[PDB]
This record gives C-alpha cells, structure tokens and sequence, in this order.
C-alpha cells in the first residue's frame, strides 16, 4: 500500500505535503508503474499536481498501459494540469498508439487541451491506424468546439481514418452542424472512401443534408475559393498573422472564420 | 456579351449570362468600368465565371480553380465587391 | 467544348468553341466588327473553363506579403 498514491488520487494537498515532510519519496511507483503524478493528473487535481513537480516528480514516467502524466490529465480535462506538465517538458509525442494525448483530449472535446497540446508542438494531423486524426475522432463523437478549434489551427479537413475522411464520418453521425462546418475549411465532398462510396451516400434519405452535398455540388463562391486559397499559406496557429495584412477588418475575420 | 473594363485599361468580353454571375454586375445590368480592379485580376474573375457557368451542374467531377497565392488577395477584394 | 481567350491589343475576348478555324474568324465579326497562335498563324485539357488558351500583357501581381511566405 502507499500513502502517497493514495493522497494524490483523491487531491488531499495537506496529506501529501506532509507525507513529503515525513520522508515520503515523491518518485515512487507500483508494479505498474504509476506514479503518485499520475493519478494526480488522472483527477485533475491541481495542487498536487504542483506540490509533486516541486518535489522532483518525473513527468514523463510511462505505465505499464502506456499512460503518461499527460496522457491523464487530457483524460481528466484539467487545462491546468494539461499545461503545468506542458511547460515542464512532458513529451507531447507519445511512443504508444493506444494513450495518445490529443486524440484523447480530441475525443472528450476538451479543446483547452488540445489547443494547448498543438501550441507546444503536437502533430495535429497526427493519423493512427484505428483511430484517425485527432479531427476525425472529434468528429466521430460529434465534440462540436474540437471540430472547430482543430479546423481554425489548420488541420487538415480531408485526413481522417484510413480511407474515410472527416466528412464521411460526419455523414454516418448525420450531424448537419457540423457538416456546414467542414465544408467552410474546405472538406472534398468528392472522396470516396474503402467501401467506394461518398459521403452523400451514407445520410439517410430524409436528411437536407442529401441537398446540402448536392446543392453545394457546384462549386464554392470564388471568395470562399480564395479564402481556402489564403489560408494554406500558413503554418499551423499562424493564421492569426492574417491581422498584419492590408485588408479590410470584414476580410480578416471572413480569413479566420470569425 | 458585356464589356469589362479593368483598372489599367484592358477591355474584357464576356458573354453576358457568364458575368451575370455577379450579383454587383447584375445590380448595374452594356459596358462597365473597374476603377479598382487591375487586368490581372479581373481576367481570373471572368475565368471564374466561365468554370462556374460550366459546372454549375455537370453531374462530373469539379476541377480545381487555380489561384497564384500572389493574386489571391486582390482577387479576394474584387469576389467581396463583385457578390461571387 | 474548347474555351479560349481571343486577345489582340488591349482588347481580351472570353468564348467557347470547337470545329475549324473557319467560323471562327466570323465569331469576332458578330463581335467587334471585322471581315473573316502562340507565333504562328486546343483540348478538354488545353483549354479548361478556368484555364483558357490564349489567341497588351496584363498587370503585374504586387509582391507577395511577408507573412505569407513559406
């Protein structure tokens, strides 16, 4: 057994404080090799968080699941926690398909989390086999500001799972919300995934989105042309730079979909 | 067939249903002046109305509409002032 | 159908055709009033909608912004 495990599960700050203060190791872990960090992050508990990093704790540690501190506090959603690990060095490209820390935080649509994961230097696009893009998870489980925030960074709007892109996955979901939403960032509604089929085939027969893949079967008024046009001459989380162009105020927020 | 005339002094002719694509054209609808519009821009925005009349339903793939990122905000002003 | 851009001096012309050289003279008559390449005197992939084939140069572009470069 071990106190300070069992402190940091559930966020009690003095317990832990005075395990430290007894001689308690901060670095101890289980057969599994979790970390008294670890399930801080796991239940978001901030102060524990910081007492354990000020005693040395390891925040790249890896259990025998392959969770890491990051990985945990995306699944807990504490930002604050998500971000104390980021500005103290945690990986933010993990080694395991299986605990990836922006698909998980892309899935729970915790977009603090993932805005911050991308900041520090996250793969947006990153695309395991089984899962997807951090976008098409997001999608798959409808997380509407996910969807939104991955789009605005400059993720790409076609790479999904395998041969299905976004815009398929949001057909399955019949979610018209955000099916508007891809096709503002430029989704092909042309691609034919593993089964042949494209996305207007996989909405059922009384959907406007049937009419909405058809109707907008022509093509995209020249100024949501150029807009696609603009946008992909900047880097990821650079498209705030379009405020330094010589162009009207209307413009800029129509270029950063404001 | 309407004439558009650019900024620098080049005269477009284009078939009329094709510029009807504006709806600024269309407000003003046979010969109109661009004081801002620069023949280089201007002849992609009625090539732009030529790919949009033609596949404006074709029941075919859509091509890409090429666009140089050295045009691209110009060409954005004149889409914004022209409704297309 | 075959898309070109018929220019002579500062003039463009933006039409669309097929067949011989021969009616096609007569398109500009019925245009800009006259009796009937590259230095010399056109396909579904020479000629597309939004690239025609050209038949005085334009503007030049400004320079490209700075935060728009790679």
């Amino acid at each position: 057994w071990s106190p300070m495990h069992e402190a940091a599960i559930h966020g009690h700050q003095l317990s832990l404080r005075n395990l430290i203060s007894q001689g308690w190791a901060v670095n101890i872990i289980t057969a599994d090799h979790v970390s008294p960090l670890h399930e801080a992050c796991l239940g978001g508990h901030l102060s524990c968080v910081k007492i354990l990093l000020k005693h040395g704790a390891q925040v790249n540690g890896v259990t025998a699941d392959w969770h890491t501190p990051l990985f945990n506090a995306c699944v807990s959603g504490s930002w604050d926690c998500v971000n104390l690990l980021l500005q103290h060095g945690a990986s933010v490209q993990p080694e395991s398909d299986l605990a990836s820390p922006i698909h998980e935080a892309a899935r729970r649509g915790h977009v603090e989390c993932v805005n911050s994961l991308i900041a520090y230097g996250g793969n947006i696009d990153h695309k395991i086999s089984h899962l997807g893009t951090p976008l098409y998870l997001a999608c798959e489980n409808q997380q509407r500001a996910c969807v939104k925030k991955l789009l605005e960074s400059g993720a790409d709007v076609n790479q999904g799972k395998g041969q299905d892109s976004p815009l398929h996955a949001v057909a399955r979901t019949a979610s018209e919300e955000l099916a508007c939403l891809l096709m503002d960032f430029g989704a092909d509604t042309q691609a034919k995934n593993a089964e042949g089929k494209r996305p207007v085939e996989l909405v059922p027969p009384e959907s406007p989105l049937a009419q909405l893949f058809l109707e907008r079967e022509g093509p995209p008024s020249l100024m949501q042309l150029c807009r696609l046009r603009i946008r992909k001459c900047f880097g990821i989380q650079q498209h705030h730079k379009i405020t330094k162009l010589v162009l009207p105020e209307d413009l800029k927020q129509f270029l950063l979909h404001l | 067939y309407v004439k558009l005339i650019s900024s620098d002094g080049h005269e477009f002719i284009v078939k009329r249903e094709h510029a009807l694509t504006s709806g600024t054209i269309k407000a003003m609808l046979n010969e109109v002046n661009f004081r801002e519009i620069p023949s280089h821009v201007l002849s992609k925005v009625c090539m732009y109305f030529t790919y949009k009349v033609r596949y404006t339903n074709s029941s075919t793939e859509i091509p890409e509409f090429p666009i140089a990122p050295e045009i691209a905000l110009e060409l954005l002003m004149a889409a914004n002032f022209l409704d297309c | 159908d075959v898309f070109l851009m018929i220019r002579r001096h500062k003039t463009t012309i933006f039409t669309d055709a097929k067949s011989t050289v021969f009616e096609l003279k007569r398109i500009v008559e019925g245009i800009l009033k006259r009796p009937p390449k590259d230095d010399q005197l056109f396909t579904s992939q020479t000629a597309r909608p939004q690239a025609p084939a050209t038949v005085e140069p334009f503007s030049s572009p400004p320079e490209l912004p700075d935060v728009m470069k790679p």
